Order: C-alpha cells, then structure tokens, then sequence
C-alpha cells in the first residue's frame, strides 16, 4: 500500500524528468535540423584544396561540431578496398558503403633511382554510398566512384603540388609519379560510437558491423593518418540524382542515431508512464 | 536404515575364520561411526589436493604452450618415471630396512 | 577398332585383377574414372591446427581398436575380444566382492560394509566403474563382431595388409603380364583412360 | 632457502642454455616486414667451457 | 614424400583464427586443393587423351 | 601393485622388442620401423611431427610462438 | 554415381554435425538449407526417449507374455524377472537406435546438407572438418546448430548475437596483408 | 594386463566367464532399482505432505 505508493510516486517523477529531458532535447534538434537543413540548401561546398587537403580544417583545429553536415569538395583517388557497415535507407535492410580517399601523397625518397620507396599517403574516409542486401555482390572492387577530374588548361598547373603533391597530368613522364585525381563533393559527418541498446554493435572478429568505428576501419585497411581519419569522415552527396552504392542527395543522406523523431517516441513512452504512475497512485 | 540391521558384517565371519586374535569382531551397532571412510580418504588426500592442484595444471599449461604430441612424450614420461621412481624406491628400501 | 578392343580389353574384369589381390580390381576401371579426374589423387585426410582438444585422436573405440591396437584382422579382433572378456569379467567380480549386494543374502545396498564406510559415493563410484567397463566391453564386441561379419562372411581382407603379405621384403616378382606388379608395366593406355573426367566448378553461392 | 637457490640455478642455467640459439629481428625493407631469423653463435671458447 | 609436405596447406592456416576473410578465400579457383598430382614419368604418344594419371598404383 | 606390474610388463615385452627387432627385423627398415619427429615451436612444424596410425586421416600443423 | 567417393565418405557422424555447424557459423550454409534438416533432428531426439516408453508396455503385451518369459517369470527371483525385462528392453533400444528411420532421414538430411556444400565450396568442404572434442557428440553439434539458428533467426539478432549476413570489407586477398607468414615470425 | 586377475578368479573357464557375466549384470540391476525406489518414496511423502 505505502510501498506501492512510494514506488508510483518515484516512477512518476523518474519518468516525468526523462519526458522532460527528451522533449527538450527534440527542441534543440528539430532546431539544428533545421538549421542544417537550410545551410545545406545553400550549397556553398567548401574547396579542401592545399594545405587544407593535407591536415583537414575539422583535423588542424579540432572542430568537427563546427564542420558537422558541411558542405565540402575535394580531390583525390580512392583505394581499392571498400568497407560495408549494416544499415537500413528509407526503411530496408542495406549496407553503407566506404571507402578511402586519398587527398595528399608525401614522398620522402631521395635515391630514388636505388629505391623504389611507397608514399605516405593522407586518406580521409568516404561514405560512398547505400546499397541493399541482395546487391552487396554487385558492388565491384575498384570501380569508378566518380568520373576522372577535367585536366587543367594551365600549362604551370602539370607539376607535383607544393601541399598535396598530386600531378594533374594525365602524361606524366615521371611513371611513378603518375595519379589520377578524381573530385567528390560531400558533407563532414563525424564518427559513430556503440550503443547496444540501439542496435548498433559490431563484432570485429565475425565481419559484422553495424556502426561506423573509424579506429577500426583505419586500421584494417592500414591507413596511415588514423587520428585524422577516427576525427570525421565525409558523405558523398550527389547534386540532384542518386547503380551501387546509391550516393546520398540533399535530402536523402543518412540520419544520425539521435533524431527529433526518436526523442519524440521517448518522450511519449516516459510522459504515458508518469501519467499512469500518477493515476495509479491517485487510485490507491 | 538399520533398525533390524545386524551387526556382523562380512568381514566378521571371515575373520571368526582366522587366527587373527589382534581383531575382534564388532559387537555394537554402527551408526555412530557411520560414514568414516570418507572421514579417512580425506585424510589421506589432505596435503596433497593443492599441491596436486598445482603440479597437474603447471603441466598442463606447460604440454599445452608447446603442443607436445601426446603418445610420443607420455611414452618418454613413463620411461623417465620408472627410472626415477626405481632409484628411490631402492633407497627408500635401505632408509627402511636399517630401522 | 583396335583402340575400341584396347578399350575393351581395359574395362575387362579379368585385366587389373589377380587372384588373392582386391577384387575391386575388377571394376578397378570404372572406379578409377570416377575419381582419378584430371590425373589427381583426391586428399581426403583433415588438416587441423592444434589446439590440445584431442591427445590419442581416436575418434571412437572403433578407431582405437583399428589403429591404435592395429586390430585390421579377425583373429586380432577376437584376441582384443578374448582379452575384454576377461577384463570385463574380472571388472564384474571386483565389483560384486566390492558392493555385495545379492551375494550372501545382502538385498540392500545399505547392509554392505562398503556403504557403511564410504556412502553413496562410494556406490557411485562402483557404478562408474562397472558401467565404463560394460560400455567398453560392448564396443569392443561390436567391433569384433563386424569384423567377423566383413572377414569370414563376406570374405573381406585388409588389402594393403594381404599385399604386404604377398611379398616378403625382397622378392622378385615384377611381372609383364601382371599390369599392377610395377610401375612400369602399368599400361599408358589405362593412365590416358582413368583421368578422362573433369571435376565440377563450384558455383560460389554463399 | 633450497627452492630459492633452485629458482636462482635454474634461471641461471636456463639463460646459459639460452644463449646458444641466436634468435634476432631482421628487417625487409622491400617488404616493410619483420622477421625472425634464427642463427649459431660464435664467443670465446673460455666462455663454452665455463 | 608429397603426403608429408604440410606447407601445402599453409594457406588453409592463415583463417584458423583470421575468420574475416576466410569467405573470400573460398571463393578462388581450385589448383591443387586437397588433391596430389604426379608430374609424367614417361614419354606418352596419346593423342587422344589431353591429361595422364601417374597415380601409384597402390 | 598396479605401477609394479604395469613397469615389468612394459620392461619386459619392450626389451623383447629392442632385442628382436635389432637382431632379426632390419633387413626392411621400412616396414620395421616408423619415421617420427617433433621440433621446436619456433620453427616451422616438421615433416614427420603427425599423429602416428592417423596418416590417412589428419594433417597436423600448428601455429609457431616466439 | 555410386562408384565416386565423396569427400567425407570416412566421417563420423559428429565430423558430418560439427561439419554442418561451421558451414552455418561461418556463413558459408544460409538458414534457408537448415529447417528441413533441424526438423528432421528434432524429430530423431523423440526418437530416442521416447522409443522404451513405446516398447515398455508393447513387450509386457508380445514378449513378456510369451512361454519363455513365464517360465523366467515363475521360475525365478523377481530381480531375475526385472534384469530380463530390462536387458530385453536395452537390446531393443539399442538396435533402435542403429537401425531407426528417423535416424535414417537425420543422415540424410545431413548428407544434402554436405552436398550443398560442396557444390558451393568444391573439394574445400573437407576444410569444415578438424579434430574434434572426444565427449563432444553428433547431438550436441545439431544442438548447437538449432541454438544459432534460434540465435539468428529470432529476436536479439544484432543485440546479443552477431547476424547472418556478412559484412566483411570488400579486399584482393591476392593482395591483402596476412597475419601468417609462409615460414617465420613477423610483427 | 588381464591375465593374471582373471587367473585368480579361474576365468580360463567358460562357465566361470558366463556365470560372472550373469551376476554382475544382476548386481548392476539390483544397484540401479534400489537407487530409483527413493523416487517412489519420495512421491508418497508428496502425497501426504498435500
Ligand atoms: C607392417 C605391417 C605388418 C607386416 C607383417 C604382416 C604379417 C606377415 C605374416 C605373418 C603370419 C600370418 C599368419 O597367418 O599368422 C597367423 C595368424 C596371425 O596373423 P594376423 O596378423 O593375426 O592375421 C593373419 C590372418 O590370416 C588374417 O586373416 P583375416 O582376418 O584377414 O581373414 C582371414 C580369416 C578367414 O577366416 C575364416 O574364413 C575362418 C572360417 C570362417 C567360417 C564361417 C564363415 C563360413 C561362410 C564363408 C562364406 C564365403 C564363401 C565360402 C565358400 C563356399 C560358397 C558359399 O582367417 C583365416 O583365414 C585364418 C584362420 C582364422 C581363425 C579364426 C579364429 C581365431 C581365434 C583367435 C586366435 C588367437 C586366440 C588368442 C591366443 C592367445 C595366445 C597367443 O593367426 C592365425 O592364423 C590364428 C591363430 C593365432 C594364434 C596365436 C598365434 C601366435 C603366433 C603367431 C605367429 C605368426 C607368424 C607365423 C610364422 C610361421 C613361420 C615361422
Ligand atoms: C567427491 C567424491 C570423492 C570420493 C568419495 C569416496 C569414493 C569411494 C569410492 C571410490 C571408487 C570405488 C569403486 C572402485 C572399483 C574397484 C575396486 C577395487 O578395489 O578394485 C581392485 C583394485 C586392485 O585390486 P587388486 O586385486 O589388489 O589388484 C592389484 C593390482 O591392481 C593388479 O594390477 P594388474 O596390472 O594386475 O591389473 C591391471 C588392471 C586389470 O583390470 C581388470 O582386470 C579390469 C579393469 C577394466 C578393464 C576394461 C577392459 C575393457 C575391454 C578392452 C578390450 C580392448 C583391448 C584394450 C587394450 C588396452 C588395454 C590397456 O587392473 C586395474 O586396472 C586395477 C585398478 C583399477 C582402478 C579403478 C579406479 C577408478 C574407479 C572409479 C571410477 C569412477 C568413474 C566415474 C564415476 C561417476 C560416474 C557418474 O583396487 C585398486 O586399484 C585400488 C585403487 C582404486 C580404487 C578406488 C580408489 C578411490 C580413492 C579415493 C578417490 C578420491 C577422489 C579421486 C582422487 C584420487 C587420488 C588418488
Ligand atoms: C536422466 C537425465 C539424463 C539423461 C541421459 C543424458 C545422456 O547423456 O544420455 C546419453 C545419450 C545422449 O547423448 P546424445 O548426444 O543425445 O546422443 C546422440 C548420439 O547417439 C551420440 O552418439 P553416441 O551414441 O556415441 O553418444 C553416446 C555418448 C554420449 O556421451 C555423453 O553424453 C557423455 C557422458 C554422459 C554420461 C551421463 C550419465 C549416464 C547416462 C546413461 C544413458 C542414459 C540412461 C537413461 O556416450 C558415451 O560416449 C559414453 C561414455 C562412457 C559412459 C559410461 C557410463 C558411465 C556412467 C554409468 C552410470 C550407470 O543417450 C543416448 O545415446 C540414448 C540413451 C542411451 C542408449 C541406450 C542404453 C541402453 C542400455
Ligand atoms: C571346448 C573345450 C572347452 C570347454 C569348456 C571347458 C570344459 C568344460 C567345463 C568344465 O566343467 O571344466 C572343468 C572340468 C572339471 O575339471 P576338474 O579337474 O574336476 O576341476 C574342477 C574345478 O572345480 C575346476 O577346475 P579348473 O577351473 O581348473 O578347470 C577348468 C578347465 C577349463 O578348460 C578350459 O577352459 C579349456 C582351456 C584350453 C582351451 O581348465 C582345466 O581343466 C585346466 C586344464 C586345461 C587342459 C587343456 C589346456 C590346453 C592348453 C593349450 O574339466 C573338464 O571339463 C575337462 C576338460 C577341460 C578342457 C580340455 C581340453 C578341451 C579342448 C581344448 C582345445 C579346444
Ligand atoms: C582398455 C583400458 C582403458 C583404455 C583407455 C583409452 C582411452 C582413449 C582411447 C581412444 C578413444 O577415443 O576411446 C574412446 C572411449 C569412449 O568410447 P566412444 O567410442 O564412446 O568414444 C567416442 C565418443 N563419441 C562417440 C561421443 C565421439 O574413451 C574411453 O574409453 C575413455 C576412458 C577414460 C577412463 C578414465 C578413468
Ligand atoms: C552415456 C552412457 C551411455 C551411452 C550409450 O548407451 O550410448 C549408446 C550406445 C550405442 O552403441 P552403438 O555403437 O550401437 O550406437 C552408436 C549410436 N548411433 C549408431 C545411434 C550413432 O550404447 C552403448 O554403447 C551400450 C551401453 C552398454 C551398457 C552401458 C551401461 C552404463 C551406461
Ligand atoms: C623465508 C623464505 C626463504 C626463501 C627465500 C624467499 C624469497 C622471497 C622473495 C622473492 O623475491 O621471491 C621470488 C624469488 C625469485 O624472484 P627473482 O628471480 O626476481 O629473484 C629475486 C631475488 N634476487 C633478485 C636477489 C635474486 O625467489 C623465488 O622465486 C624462490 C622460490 C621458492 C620460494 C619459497 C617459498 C617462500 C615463502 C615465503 C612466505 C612469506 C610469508
Ligand atoms: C533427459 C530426458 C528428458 C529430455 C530429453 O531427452 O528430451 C528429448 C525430447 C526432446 O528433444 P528435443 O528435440 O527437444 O531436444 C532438446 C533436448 N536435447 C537437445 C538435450 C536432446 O523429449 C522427449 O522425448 C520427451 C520425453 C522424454 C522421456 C525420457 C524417458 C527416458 C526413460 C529411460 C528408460 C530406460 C529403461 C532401460
């Protein structure tokens, strides 16, 4: 009887904080929706070119809140390995596709006729795109992401960039020098992290992922600049059309875990509990 | 269980058999002794669980590390056992004798 | 039509089989187009990376009986089998002198001296015992028993094992008419033949 | 104090047995890889005697 | 002697333990997987037949 | 008695078989004897380090520890 | 064709069940290629103890009311009389157990089973095979089978238990850096 | 390993091997009937206890 109600009344105010607590924070997300949303619309990307496509903006001053769904365009060629993390699109069950990007090569040789030694290479991570289950096969090792970029009509513009070292040229005499550079437009996303309770816990050892785990996905693919690869990773997002992976558009790039809508469905649960709670309790 | 029990058990018709006059045969009921074998194996076993504990898995892990095959190296064991084994017994044979 | 009679001639029963030898010999042909494909002697034998789950890798009494005892014929089966009896037999009178229920009038497991001193357990323990001795006795009748029905009945041999019968070390019994008694009287048209087939291309559906 | 001795003995003697087998990391440049190599030894023979 | 060589296998040693792209592993072309061939040891005038079986005969 | 008995047993059929086998069984040491071996585990497992009467059925390698 | 012999013509029915285990654990046998087969499982376990249950009272009506077994019946101590019908019912369940139907339609399930696989892997379904657990029984790996097809084809999939479908990253394993070196050591 | 234990009991004889099988797989019956009678036992207690 007093235990019950004791028991009503600490469910009741336990459950009103959450309502609470969610429902403000639905507030403050449909807001920054909505203000991604607009700035999105602007579309003004952000040419990560130089300096800036070495050590990224989001990596140099450690703002990736402030570079967050950012509107960005850079240059580069991807790798061969591609990484599948189970998601689901507009309600059916798919992979997201990654792969990685490699903005800046470093060449630290000096006998380079001796020795043939490998570039450290800068990559960031791409989300390529989603494509389903019964299609994961017909993604191809290697493809073409995007078209080759339009060589330069500067005759000073074929040489090894100062920053990046990229040749635009597509005769290069120099064989090993020789890189085609193809440009992607995308908007900065950070990182994922686990939540059981949400779903998305990904066993390494088995090749099931379900969240994006950037140390992990550095790692595998023995990536070289894994801090600036676990800081953010870029969505690549398809001008106005979106065959595998199907490449995210304006309105159609991947939801993160926390949405207005899913804080509005904790704050039905937790306000339908206090209220029966205090119901209960006004009827003992 | 032993309300119509009696008290000779085998033993005592096999020993009223015998010329043993150092054992005699029980004449009460056994239901206060009861269950003193176990008594006995405990004591028996009492020093040696924890270091046969200790001794069994320091070889496991040591046979498990390197993988030994297992005939080939029990097949050697046995045989360094009753080296072993037949050295000291022949010393614990003179230790004895010279009583 | 003389590679037809050649032919004809290699998938005759009387060519690859001598009397005393496997009389599989006599389709030996047309077993050895269905699995010398390609000229490739299949692997059958599992490899495995140790992790210490197996010490004796006998994967059953039967196995054990097999190759650890070497027991590939009857007569070593029945002497395996002679030597269980015994066993089994000394095993069921340890027990009974042990535990004697229904020996000098003893009905209850309770009015035994073993009871009195050890309990239960000790019960148990006899029990253990008894019955891993009548589960390995019950094997090793099986495997005595098949043995018998495969050697004497249907008249199976251990065939390597009669082969190595046969010859003694250092006997000279490489013959032309014999086409198995060496390699180099082993036909090549037969070596064409037997690896005629190609085996199947999986289709990687996983 | 006896199973002390034998710890320290046995240490001891384990490191001497030890010695014998020259077990070293070698790098392959043209592969960026570490490997171990296992190689004899050569020392002054005061050394094997004691 | 082939039947001692285990560095054949070596290949199949690597998923023991790395399960991750054992699948990938599975799906190659078979060469000389659990299988034994025995080059020619002798001069064979066959047309006929394209590939020959040196098997030993026991 | 069971360590005596099984020590005289072993002694005695095992002395029988150095003594037969090393006087009248070397003619074919092939057939007589089996060819084993077990190596360290920093090198790689040995040719003859199998299983003995399993040769038809495992292939035996393990993984080398430094 | 009756004359080729399959890859796993010598196993035992625990390597042909820790066979068919693996190939579902490792992704290689999808759970559409198990319901028939656990069906038939399933159905071999009451095959098993419920057989003396069905044999108790049939005997003590068609052989334990014969000439014989009076005469053992009238003639002897009643623990006699209970080691007969006891030794006659073991007997019985023994010979059920070898020689069963359902044990029957257990093999051959298992056998489609392996023939699936090697129509998919080749002659590298005798990869799925390894040295076994000594007490580890046939039973026990087809329990293991239905525990992860309960596991991932029901509720918890993703939260407790990792999914049925792979999503290993996409590599030329040509090319790919292994963990094993040939012959040494590497870090 | 056999011999000698089944020397003792003069199990060289084939009625003494038969008459031993007997007896011990009665005994086996009797231990395994008066462990599973506690059931029953316990069963009647149930009843009276409800
Ligand atoms: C490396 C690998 C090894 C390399 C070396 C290999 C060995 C080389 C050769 C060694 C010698 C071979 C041999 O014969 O040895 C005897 C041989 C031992 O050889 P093995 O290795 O055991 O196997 C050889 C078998 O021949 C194998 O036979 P199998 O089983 O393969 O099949 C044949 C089978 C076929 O059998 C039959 O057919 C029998 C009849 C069946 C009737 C029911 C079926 C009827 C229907 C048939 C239907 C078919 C068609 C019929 C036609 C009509 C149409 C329907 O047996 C026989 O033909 C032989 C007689 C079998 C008797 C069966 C009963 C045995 C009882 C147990 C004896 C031991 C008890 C304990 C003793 C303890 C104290 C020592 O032993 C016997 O023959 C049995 C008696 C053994 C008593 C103890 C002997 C101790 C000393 C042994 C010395 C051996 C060397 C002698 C050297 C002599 C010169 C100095
Ligand atoms: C939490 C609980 C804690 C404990 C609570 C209390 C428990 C109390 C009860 C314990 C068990 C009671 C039942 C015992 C049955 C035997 C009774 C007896 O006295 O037998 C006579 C036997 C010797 O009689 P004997 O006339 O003086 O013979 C002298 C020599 O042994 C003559 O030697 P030989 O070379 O002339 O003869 C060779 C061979 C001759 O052998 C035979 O004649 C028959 C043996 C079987 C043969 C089967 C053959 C099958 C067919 C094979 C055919 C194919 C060919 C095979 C080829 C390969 C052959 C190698 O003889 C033997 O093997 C004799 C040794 C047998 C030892 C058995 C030990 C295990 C018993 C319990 C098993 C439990 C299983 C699990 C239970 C639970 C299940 C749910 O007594 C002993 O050996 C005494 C020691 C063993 C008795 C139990 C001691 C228990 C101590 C406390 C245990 C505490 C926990 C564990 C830690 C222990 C640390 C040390
Ligand atoms: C009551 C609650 C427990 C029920 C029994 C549970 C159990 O483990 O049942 C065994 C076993 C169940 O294992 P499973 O994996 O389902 O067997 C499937 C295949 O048959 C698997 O192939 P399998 O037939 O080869 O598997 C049998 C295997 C399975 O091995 C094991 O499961 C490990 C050992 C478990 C021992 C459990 C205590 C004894 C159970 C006796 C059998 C049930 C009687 C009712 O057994 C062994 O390897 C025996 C090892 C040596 C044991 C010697 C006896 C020691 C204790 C004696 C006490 C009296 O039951 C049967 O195979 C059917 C009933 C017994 C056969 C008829 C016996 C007529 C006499
Ligand atoms: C088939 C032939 C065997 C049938 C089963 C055994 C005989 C019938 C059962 C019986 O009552 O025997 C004791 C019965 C009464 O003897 P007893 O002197 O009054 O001793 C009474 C004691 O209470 C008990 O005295 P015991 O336990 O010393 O007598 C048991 C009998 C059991 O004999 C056997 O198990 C035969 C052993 C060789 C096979 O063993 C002997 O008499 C030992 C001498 C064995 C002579 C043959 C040795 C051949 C070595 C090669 O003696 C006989 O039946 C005499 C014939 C025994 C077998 C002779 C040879 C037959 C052919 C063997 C090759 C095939
Ligand atoms: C005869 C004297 C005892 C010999 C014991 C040898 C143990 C190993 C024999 C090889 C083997 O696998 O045996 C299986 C046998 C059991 O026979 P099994 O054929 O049931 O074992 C295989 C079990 N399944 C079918 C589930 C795979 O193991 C033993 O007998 C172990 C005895 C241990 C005794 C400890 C005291
Ligand atoms: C667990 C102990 C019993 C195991 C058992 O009976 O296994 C079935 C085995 C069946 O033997 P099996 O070899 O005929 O059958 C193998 C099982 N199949 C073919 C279905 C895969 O029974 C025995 O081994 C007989 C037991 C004899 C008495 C044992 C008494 C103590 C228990
Ligand atoms: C009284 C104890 C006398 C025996 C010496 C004990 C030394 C303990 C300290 C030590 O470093 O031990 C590890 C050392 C080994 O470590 P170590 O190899 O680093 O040596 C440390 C000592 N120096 C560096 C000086 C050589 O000794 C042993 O491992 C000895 C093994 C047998 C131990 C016997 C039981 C001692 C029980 C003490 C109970 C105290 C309560
Ligand atoms: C332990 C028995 C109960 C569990 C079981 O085995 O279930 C199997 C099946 C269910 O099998 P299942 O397919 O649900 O499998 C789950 C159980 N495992 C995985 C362990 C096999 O249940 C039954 O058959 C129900 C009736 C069991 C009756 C057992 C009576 C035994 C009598 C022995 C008499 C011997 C006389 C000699």
């Amino acid at each position: 009887n007093v235990t019950g109600k004791v028991a009503l009344a600490t469910l009741g105010a336990l459950t009103g904080y959450g309502a609470f607590y969610h429902y403000n924070q639905y507030l403050n997300l449909s807001a920054r929706w909505q203000q991604i949303q607009e700035n999105i619309a602007k579309d003004q990307p952000f040419d990560v070119d130089g300096f800036d496509a070495k050590v990224y903006p989001w990596v140099r001053e450690n703002n990736v809140n402030d570079w967050e769904y950012k509107l960005v365009k850079m240059r580069g060629y991807f790798k061969d390995q591609r990484f599948f993390v189970r998601r689901k699109r507009d309600g059916k069950e798919g992979f997201l596709v990654f792969a990685p990007f490699v903005t800046a090569v470093e060449r630290v040789n000096h006998r380079l006729k001796q020795k043939d030694l490998l570039p450290v290479e800068y990559s960031v991570f791409v989300n390529l795109g989603w494509v389903p289950v019964e299609n994961k096969k017909d993604v191809e090792l290697g493809g073409e992401v995007c078209p080759p970029m339009d060589a330069p009509t500067d005759s000073t513009l074929f040489v090894n960039d100062t920053f990046t070292g990229f040749n635009p040229d597509p005769a290069n005499p120099e064989d090993t020098e020789q890189v085609t550079l193809t440009e992607i437009t995308g908007i900065v996303r950070r990182g994922e992290q686990q939540d059981i309770l949400a779903r998305r816990r990904n066993w390494n050892k088995e090749g099931i992922y379900n969240w994006v785990d950037l140390d992990y996905m550095g790692k595998i693919f023995r990536l070289f600049n894994l801090d600036a690869i676990n800081t953010a990773y870029i969505e690549r997002v398809v001008p106005s059309f979106e065959l595998y992976p199907i490449p995210a558009t304006k309105d159609t790039f991947e939801r993160p875990l926390n949405t207005p809508e899913r804080h509005s469905t904790f704050f039905n649960f937790y306000a339908a509990t206090s209220a029966l709670s205090f119901i209960s309790m006004l009827l003992l | 269980l032993y309300l119509k029990s009696t008290n000779y058990n085998r033993f005592d018709y096999r020993l009223k058999q015998t010329d043993w006059g150092f054992y005699i045969n029980n004449n009460s009921n056994y239901i206060q002794n009861i269950f003193s074998g176990l008594k006995y194996i405990w004591r028996g076993l009492r020093f040696w669980i924890i270091g046969l504990l200790l001794g069994l898995s320091s070889i496991y892990y040591l046979m498990y590390v390197r993988l030994l095959p297992f005939n080939k190296i029990i097949f050697a064991w046995i045989l360094v056992a009753m080296f072993l084994y037949w050295l000291l017994s022949g010393f614990v044979f003179f230790v004895k004798k010279y009583q | 039509t003389a590679s037809e009679e050649e032919l004809k001639k290699l998938y005759d029963p009387n060519t690859f089989y001598e009397h005393g030898d496997n009389p599989a010999f006599k389709q030996f042909m047309n077993i050895a187009v269905e699995n010398l494909r390609e000229g490739k002697l299949t692997d059958h034998r599992t490899y495995v990376v140790d992790t210490y789950k197996k010490w004796m890798y006998a994967r059953n009494w039967d196995d054990f009986l097999q190759r650890d005892c070497k027991a590939i014929t009857f007569p070593r089966a029945f002497a395996l089998w002679i030597v269980g009896t015994l066993g089994m037999a000394t095993a069921s009178k340890w027990c009974r002198q042990i535990l004697p229920v229904g020996s000098h009038g003893i009905t209850k497991i309770s009015q035994t001296q073993f009871f009195h001193q050890f309990g239960p357990l000790g019960t148990l323990g006899a029990v253990g015992f008894y019955g891993l001795t009548a589960y390995l006795y019950y094997k090793t009748t099986i495997f005595t028993v098949k043995k018998f029905y495969s050697h004497c009945i249907l008249q199976e041999r251990e065939w390597i094992f009669e082969q190595e019968r046969q010859n003694p070390g250092y006997g000279e019994y490489f013959f032309k008419d014999v086409p198995l008694s060496a390699e180099e009287h082993f036909n090549d048209l037969a070596r064409g033949e037997m690896a005629k087939k190609k085996f199947e291309k999986p289709n990687h559906e996983f | 104090l006896l199973l002390y001795i034998l710890w320290l003995e046995f240490y001891q003697f384990y490191h001497i047995l030890s010695f014998y087998g020259n077990i070293n990391w070698a790098f392959d440049y043209d592969e960026y890889i570490w490997t171990l190599e296992l190689d004899t030894r050569r020392t002054r023979l005061a050394n094997n005697y004691i | 002697f082939p039947f001692l060589e285990k560095m054949k296998y070596n290949q199949y040693k690597e998923y023991k333990n790395d399960y991750l792209f054992y699948l990938d592993f599975l799906k190659k072309e078979i060469t000389d997987d659990h299988s034994f061939f025995w080059k020619a040891r002798k001069v064979i005038k066959l047309p006929q037949y394209s590939v020959f079986s040196f098997v030993p005969l026991k | 008695l069971s360590f005596v008995y099984l020590s005289y047993r072993l002694a005695w059929v095992l002395f029988a078989y150095v003594l037969i086998y090393n006087h009248f069984l070397l003619g074919d040491i092939g057939k007589t004897f089996n060819v084993g071996e077990w190596d360290h585990r920093l090198k790689p497992s040995a040719e003859r380090d199998y299983p003995t009467r399993y040769e038809s059925l495992y292939i035996l390698d393990r993984t080398q520890k430094w | 064709n009756n004359l080729r012999l399959k890859p796993w013509f010598h196993w035992t029915d625990e390597e042909r069940s820790h066979a068919i285990f693996s190939a579902y654990e490792k992704r290689i046998l999808k759970s559409e290629d198990l319901p028939s087969f656990l069906r038939a499982n399933r159905i071999n376990n009451v095959s098993t103890w419920v057989f003396p249950l069905i044999a108790l009272p049939l005997f003590n009506q068609s052989i334990f009311k014969l000439g014989f077994a009076q005469r053992i019946l009238l003639t002897r101590p009643a623990i006699e009389w209970h080691c007969f019908k006891i030794a006659t019912v073991a007997a019985s369940w023994l010979a059920w157990l070898n020689f069963s139907p359902f044990y029957r339609k257990l093999e051959n399930e298992k056998e489609y089973l392996l023939d699936t696989l090697e129509s998919r892997i080749g002659i590298n379904v005798l990869d799925l095979n390894d040295a076994l657990p000594r007490w580890t029984t046939s039973q026990e790996y087809n329990r293991r089978t239905q525990q992860l097809y309960n596991q991932r084809n029901g509720f918890f999939a993703g939260l407790l238990y990792p999914q049925e479908e792979s999503s290993r990253p996409l590599v030329d394993i040509a090319s790919f850096p292994k963990n094993l070196h040939k012959e040494k050591l590497t870090k | 390993f056999f011999f000698s234990r089944a020397l003792k009991h003069r199990f060289y004889n084939p009625l003494n091997v038969m008459t031993e099988f007997k007896n011990g797989f009665m005994w086996f019956i009797i231990i395994l009937i008066n462990i599973f009678k506690p059931l029953l036992k316990l069963l009647e207690n149930n009843y009276i206890n409800l």
